[PDB]
RNA sequence: GUAUGAGUAGCGAAAGACAGGUGAGAAUCCUGUCCACCGUAUGACUAAGGUUUCCUGGGGAAGGCUCGUCCGCCCAGGGUU
RNA sequence: AGUGAACCAGUACCGUGAGGGAAAGGUGAAAAGCACCCCGGAAGGGGAGUGAAAUAGAUCCUGAAACCGUGUGCCUACAAC
RNA sequence: UUAAGUGAAUAAGGGCGCACGGUGGAUGCCUUGGCACUAGGAGCCGAUGAAGGACGGGACUAACACCGAUAUGCUUUGGGG
């Protein structure tokens, strides 16, 4: 019985984080629109 | 001169409707009789209405009145207070709630 | 099976007629007067009987 | 013969523990089932201390609890009695003259958290 | 927001008993004694993951499927070379 | 209602993520916010005091209905509503 | 006295009316925040390092506002008492 979340911290860096979101440029996109919401955290 | 004194428990952490069950055993009693009875009913309930009751006699005492000796339990009554609420997890990903319920508890005597 | 309609004041408290408490036999202790349980020991004072109990 | 909501090993362990006090302790706190259950248990281990022999010290021994001490004893030593013992130099002499029936239960008051009504069951 | 079903279903595998402590209050906290359970694991060490849950002194309104004087809970200080 | 948001709101919370997203205003003119005593471990209460008013005591303006109680004038154990 | 006849009252609990309470937050009155516009200004910031953030600065400092190792502030010109 596993399931679906399994928690890893270099993965969430490397698909999700500040840098991947940087060098897209659909990512920044993504930024912006978070940007104009007022979220406290715009990146994971 | 006033010929009465009362006292009540506000928001106890019992249920109303067993509370209830003890005090109509207690109601129309004289205060020599109400005490014994309570100590002998292995209630939860029954060693609140207990405190409640022996406020009620200290008030009379000390407040206003004499004679212990005389006293009767002329009133008693048990209403609702606030409750909690709380859930809790069943099966297959559903929940339902549970009441956390609370009495407020009040007791009168008199002369006679 | 489910309840097919809600039960009203009347019936509910009609249920509710033998779902009461009793205070059984209760005598006086021939010791110290107080009251307590008849073929029990007197818990005010340790005395059955006429004799004391609860001590050494 | 009052199952007391044990099995049969269980049921038997516990009657084994709770005549082994009484006898070093010679008066208890109990349930009122309990209590029963071993007033007979008790009187039947005090007709062997009675009896004296060895037969009767080995039919004991397969029902008294070992490795417990009962002390109130010293001359000068760490002399320790180990509740057989007491039961033979002890418990057997005191009831000589008396026939049976060396115990009595008394009643108090229902448990707190339970309800269950409890009793003292000692000796003479 | 509050009823009815209703003081009803359930309270999530398993061995405890007694003596004595503490306390307003003890089946449930502490100390003892005997009993019982696992033992290619229910023992010891570690990588992920979690992120202060670790230690000492207090507390008992809520959390803990009962209780609670207790706690991986609450308050104050401290710990990683 | 009026912005999602009159209040520490793009927050708590939900999701791997992009993204979705709330609830929650009012003591009094002035804190004068109940010194002292009594029951109680405490909570809570009764006096005494503040105040024009405390049944304005912090769950604090007003305080409707469902729903839960206590006391009483009249009726009710041969009856298919 | 014997026969034949007629027969009230008494509530384990329930109903209707009334009186007083509890829970709950509708209604009235009110505004600290909003909505639609008018008239006027202004219509860009950035390698001389931006928009937006992280972490810090207080006698005690968890948070918000302000500020940047010169950190709850430094100089200078005017206003005000
Ligand atoms: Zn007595």
């Amino acid at each position: 019985m596993k399931r679906t979340y399994q928690p890893n911290k270099r993965k969430r860096q490397k698909v999700h984080g500040f840098r991947k979101r940087m060098s897209t440029k659909n990512g920044r996109r993504v930024l912006a629109s978070r940007r104009r919401k007022g979220r406290k955290v715009i990146s994971a | 001169q006033i010929t009465s004194a009362k006292a009540t428990a506000k928001t106890v952490r019992t249920s109303p409707r067993k509370a209830r069950l003890v005090i109509d055993l207690i109601r129309g009693k004289s205060v020599a009789d109400a005490i014994s009875i309570l100590k002998f009913t292995p209630n939860k309930s029954a060693g609140i209405i207990e405190k409640v009751l022996m406020s009620a006699v200290a008030n009379a005492e000390n407040n206003f009145d004499l004679d212990v000796e005389s006293l009767v339990v002329s009133e008693a009554f048990v209403n609702e207070g606030p409750t909690m609420k709380r859930f809790r997890p069943r099966a297959k990903g559903s929940a339902s709630p549970i009441n956390k319920r609370t009495s407020h508890i009040t007791v009168v005597v008199t002369e006679k | 099976a489910v309840p097919a309609r809600r039960t009203s004041k009347a019936k509910k408290a009609k249920r509710r007629t033998h779902y009461k408490l009793t205070i059984k036999g209760l005598n006086a202790c021939s010791n110290c007067g107080e009251m307590k349980k008849s073929h029990h020991v007197c818990p005010a004072c340790g005395h059955y009987d006429g004799k004391d109990v609860m001590s050494k | 013969y009052r199952k007391l909501g044990r099995t049969s090993s269980q049921r038997k362990a516990m009657l084994r523990d709770i005549t082994t006090d009484l006898i070093i302790n010679e008066r208890i706190v109990t349930t009122e089932a309990r209590a029963k259950e071993v007033r007979s248990t008790v009187e039947k281990m005090i007709t062997l201390g009675k009896r004296g022999d060895l037969h009767a010290r080995r039919q004991a021994a397969t029902f008294v609890r070992n490795e417990v001490a009962s002390v109130r004893e010293e001359d000068e030593s760490i002399v320790v009695e180990s509740a057989l013992q007491k039961l033979f130099n002890d418990l057997g002499p005191r009831f000589a003259e008396r026939q049976g029936g060396y115990t009595r239960i008394l009643k108090t008051e229902p448990r707190r958290g339970d309800a269950a009504p409890m009793v003292v069951i000692e000796f003479v």
